[PDB]
């Protein structure tokens, strides 16, 4: 169906900056487009309707323009409450559609993650399951990629990860990834590796250990 | 199709 | 002053039918061109449009979910209901209902359709989790390794949310990171809580994670230390 692509998906900014976010529709939607700001733990709030109209009670620093296939939302002077996620919505065609959102967070200096790998505890192994976790601590920007490897085989579909909200002190993020295997499979392999890619690392950092090695 | 208010 | 609020069951099992109610005030659904729509948001994901219903009772649905959705309005109770059938884990999300303005009118004549281009007022959203799981306390396992050293606790296989985690009965807060839980395919949640400390204090200070899962009356204190005695 019709597609709405927001750009950029993620954006670093500081209080006082002027930012603009774009939304492009795969087909013309005339001016039937709205912008919303969503703070964590709250519902989206309408900022701009009908492409450029300023919603009542919305601060003047917000404005939007464009028509057809290109739209932009701009915040003239960013304030602390603008750090949040923004969405555009098209209402010209059914079904109505939202964009993938664009995250706006507090900018700070690039910082590579400190990486740590944890083997499964013998306590867990006795219950029949093995969880291997990888920690990426205090890094920035948010985008990071974790790649699990077992005896050099790239793992796929057996890990899950979570990211903390931006730290209000150092403005960094932390990420936890858990590779889950049954005890039998765990025991049939030797080298468990967590490979990490991040803008702050000139090259991928790899942390690993050999099972049973003591 | 078109939205309720389209055209 | 328009306000909307979603109500429904916080937990539902796969294959079952989910019925969500949007109760609103400050507007009438029988007012001209007005509409009420439903939008969902899976944890950490983007907003997804579900359906909308108007005053004249015209209904529209997401093509992707069309067969499992029904939306109706009860004008007299100021409510709009959304029924989703055969739910599955992928339907776990926060569901929001929202108001859609009708065209501006002048002495009964619509003169501006501009305000219809948005969902202007939203409900707070209702969180719905879809799992077959029953209440179950977590299993806590140590996380070690170990100048910056890291240690933690893996709070695995519990249901439902939430679970609280603190360190050293609340005395340790610096360098602590309790990650949001992830819902496993098994239907149980799992989360890690770690802490970063100077590689020196490990030999001196002790680290204990205090885990509390009220739903099942499970409290655990697990002292974590660099392995090998």
């Amino acid at each position: 169906a019709l597609q709405l692509t927001q750009s950029p998906s993620s954006l670093s900014a500081s209080v006082g900056d002027r930012i603009t976010i774009t939304c492009r529709a795969s087909q013309g939607v005339t001016s039937a487009l709205a912008w919303y700001r969503q703070k964590p733990g709250s519902p989206p709030q309408l900022l701009i309707y009908d492409a450029s109209s300023l919603e009542s009670g919305v601060p003047s620093r917000f404005s939007g323009s464009g028509s057809g296939t290109e739209f932009t939302l701009t915040i003239s002077t960013l304030r602390p409450e603008d750090f949040a996620t923004y969405y555009c919505q098209q209402l010209h065609f059914y079904p109505h559609t939202f964009g993938g959102g664009t995250r706006v967070d507090v900018r700070r200096t690039v910082a590579a993650p400190s990486v740590f790998i944890f083997p499964p505890s013998d306590e867990q192994l006795k219950s029949g399951t093995a969880s291997v976790v990888c920690l990426l601590n205090n890094f920035y920007p948010r985008e990071a990629k974790v790649q699990w490897k077992v005896d050099n085989a790239l793992q796929s579909g057996n890990s899950q990860e979570s990211v903390t909200e931006q730290d209000s002190k150092d403005s960094t993020y932390s990420l936890s990834s858990t590779l889950t295997l049954s005890k039998a499979d765990y025991e049939k392999h030797k080298v468990y590796e967590c490979e990490v890619t991040h803008q702050g690392l000139s090259s991928p950092v790899t942390k690993s250990f050999n099972r049973g090695e003591c | 199709e078109l939205d309720a208010w389209a055209s | 002053r328009i306000t909307l609020k979603e109500s429904g069951p916080p937990l539902v099992k796969p294959t079952q039918t989910l019925t969500l109610t949007c109760s609103f005030s400050g507007f009438s659904l029988s007012d001209f061109g007005v509409g009420v729509g439903w939008i969902r948001q899976p944890p950490g994901k983007a907003l997804e449009w579900l359906a909308i219903i108007y005053s004249d009772d015209d209904k529209r649905y997401s093509p992707s979910l069309n067969t499992r959705l029904t939306i109706t309005k009860d004008t007299s109770k100021n409510q709009v209901v959304l029924v989703m059938t055969r739910v599955s884990p992928v339907d776990t999300a926060t569901y929001f209902c929202a108001h859609r303005r009708g065209p501006t009118t002048l002495f009964g004549v619509p003169i501006a359709r501009g305000p219809v281009n948005a969902m202007d007022v939203w409900g707070q959203g209702i969180t719905v989790t879809i799992s077959s799981t029953s209440t179950k306390g977590p299993s806590v396992f140590p996380l070690a390794p170990s100048g910056t050293a890291a240690l933690g606790c893996l709070v695995k296989d519990y249901f439902p949310e939430p679970v609280t985690v603190s360190w050293n009965s609340g005395a340790l807060t610096s360098g602590v990171h309790t990650f949001p839980a992830v819902l496993q395919s098994s239907g149980l949640y799992s989360l890690s809580s770690v802490v970063t400390v100077p590689s020196s204090s490990l030999g001196t200070q002790t680290y204990t994670c205090n885990v509390n899962h009220k739903p099942s009356n499970t409290k655990v204190d697990k002292r974590v230390e660099p392995k090998s005695c």
